[PDB]
């Protein structure tokens, strides 16, 4: 589970499940699930990506990020992104 | 396949959780009548942690202005113990902190950040803040943990 520092202009908003775009070993953009899917009303636990990774706007958000950087699902925590 | 008792508890739990969700949302709206949109779980939890922490940033002790609770970048819910080192995504690990203070702490634990190994004054004051919060004892314990096994990560 590689871990990356989240960049200063990435959209950090505390802990939470998110997509991250990784460039030069840094998360240059994060998009939290709770923002991508305004219907995720949960509590940001790691195993919830096994369910939520399939939602269409998550795939759509990831595909856009992939146009410029390696993208993965994971967890934002303490200014780090952890790939899940 | 389900017992009678299980059927009745499922119904009562679903209704009680609907009431609890409904009262929490109305309470939030009472304090933030001008909140634009529908308050989400993160917003409700910010208010709950604000109350459990007596209105103070857990890392700095600075007073959080309740009027600014939902301001962009002002305060955040984050993990006390970094997920990358603990896999801990639990409620017991969640704290309400000023964004600037959270950025300063970064991927350190509170024990590291406040120099708990020297039993420093800052560590004693942080522990005192945690102990006087309205956190359950297991949540207080989690935030103050000193020993970690990071080999599974």
């Amino acid at each position: 589970n590689k871990t990356y520092k989240i960049g200063k202009n990435a959209g950090y908003d505390g802990c939470g499940l998110c997509l991250a775009a990784i460039s030069e070993n840094e998360a240059i953009k994060v998009k939290y699930l709770r923002d991508i899917c305004p219907d995720y009303d949960g509590d940001d636990k790691a195993e919830d990506w096994l369910r939520w990774g399939t939602d269409s706007r998550v795939k759509a958000a990831a595909l856009e990020m992939e146009q410029y950087a390696y993208t993965s699902v994971g967890m934002a925590s303490c200014w780090e992104f952890v790939e899940l | 396949g389900k017992s009678f008792k299980d059927r009745k508890m499922i119904e009562k739990m679903q209704e009680e959780n609907r009431k609890d969700r409904e009262k929490a949302a109305a309470k939030f709206r009472e304090y933030f009548p001008n909140f634009v949109g529908e308050p989400k779980s993160k917003d409700i939890l910010k208010l709950r942690l604000y109350e459990m922490q007596h209105g103070k940033c857990l890392y700095s002790g600075k007073e959080i202005n309740l009027g600014r609770l939902n301001e962009k970048g002002y305060v955040e819910i984050d993990h006390a113990l970094p997920f990358s080192r603990t896999w801990d995504d639990s409620f017991n690990n969640k704290v309400l902190v000023l964004g600037s203070e959270n950025q300063n702490k970064g991927n350190q634990t509170p024990y590291e950040y406040f120099n708990g190994k020297d039993n420093s004054r800052e560590w004693q004051e942080f522990k005192a803040r945690v102990e006087t919060s309205r956190f359950p004892r297991s949540k207080k314990q989690r935030i103050l943990l000193q020993k970690f096994d990071e080999d599974g990560f």
